């Protein structure tokens, strides 16, 4: 029954964002944590970004995968899995070539993400 | 209000976070703090001048060195905490701590802190170190580190006795407010 350590001192990043380390509580809905992170990086439009582990996963933090936020695991905020999916419709089907190739290596790396899937 | 990013560096099990939690939160951590790194803020006065401290409790691990070296930028004073009970932590300050804080911040002032000055005389620490073939860091030894690695001052603290804690961090601040010559 009892919850794990919710108060967790984790790094929170966004590609290009210098991490700021707080005592994040995991109980509140992830919309609020993403909200505070995004406002910290001056980001509105919270639903279009989802945190992700800076682990080798690159897997986006939804409610399914935030019990993997352990002390010291860097959080790397980035586009939410739906936004990554739309990005991929436009940069996987398009007529650009290098963009398709790199975006498709991204899509291959990201297919393992059930949250993105 | 003037802030100083005082990234407190120093090995594991030597007393960074003990000194900080005795300073920012005024408690002596019972057990070796599992540290990645933290952000605090207190209200301290330095030789009659009150100052703001936004502090950083960096890790002593070899593992998250990339994150701790991300912390070194924006730092204005480097507090290196090494155990007097464990002068191998002093040797690590000589090999990695001061060198890495300087490679990430050259000429940015460094305080040198000898944690556990209360153990230079405690029987357990002396007997343990003599059984380890080393002696607790004498103030001359830490001062030799300070002269060698250009520390602004070599202080000593005892978070167990709450010794020098506020003094340690005020000196860290005045390493920047009043640059040492
Ligand atoms: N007796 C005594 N022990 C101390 C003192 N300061 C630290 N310690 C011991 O050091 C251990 C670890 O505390 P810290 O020195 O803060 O650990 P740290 O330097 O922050 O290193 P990390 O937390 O791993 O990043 C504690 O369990 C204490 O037993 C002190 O002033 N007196
Ligand atoms: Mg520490």
């Amino acid at each position: 029954m009892p919850p794990p350590a919710d108060i967790v001192k984790v790094a929170i990043e966004w590609p290009g964002a210098y991490p700021k380390l707080m005592e994040i509580d995991q109980k509140k809905p992830l919309s609020a944590i993403i909200k505070e992170v995004c406002d910290g990086w001056s980001l509105a439009n919270h639903e279009y970004f989802a945190l992700q582990h800076a682990d080798s996963s690159n897997f986006y933090i939804t409610e399914k995968n935030r019990n993997e936020i352990k002390n010291g695991t860097i959080l790397r905020l980035t586009t939410s899995p739906a936004q990554n999916a739309q990005q991929l419709h436009e940069r996987i089907q398009s007529s650009s070539m290098d963009a398709k190739l790199e975006a498709l290596k991204d899509l291959a790396s990201l297919s393992r993400d059930v949250t993105f899937a | 209000m003037q802030s100083i990013k005082c990234v407190v560096v120093g090995d594991g099990a030597v007393g960074k976070t003990c000194l900080l939690i005795c300073y920012t939160t005024n408690a002596f951590p019972k057990e070796y703090i599992p540290t990645v790194f933290d952000n605090y803020s207190a209200q301290s006065a330095v030789d009659g001048r009150t100052v703001n401290l936004n502090l950083w409790d960096t890790a002593g691990l070899e593992e998250y060195d990339r994150l701790r070296t991300l912390s070194y930028p924006q730092t204005n004073v480097f507090v290196i905490c090494f155990s007097i009970a464990s002068p191998p932590s002093y040797e690590n300050v000589r090999h990695k701590w001061h060198p890495e804080v300087c490679h990430h911040c050259p000429d940015v002032p460094i305080l040198l802190v000898g944690t556990k000055k209360d153990l230079r005389a405690q029987p357990d620490t002396l007997r343990r170190l003599k059984e380890q073939g080393q002696a607790p860091i004498t103030p001359q030894q830490g001062q030799a580190l300070a002269k060698q690695i250009h520390a602004v001052r070599y202080l000593e603290c005892s978070a167990l006795q709450q010794d020098g804690v506020k003094e340690v961090f005020a000196e860290a601040v005045r390493a920047v407010l009043n640059p040492t010559p």
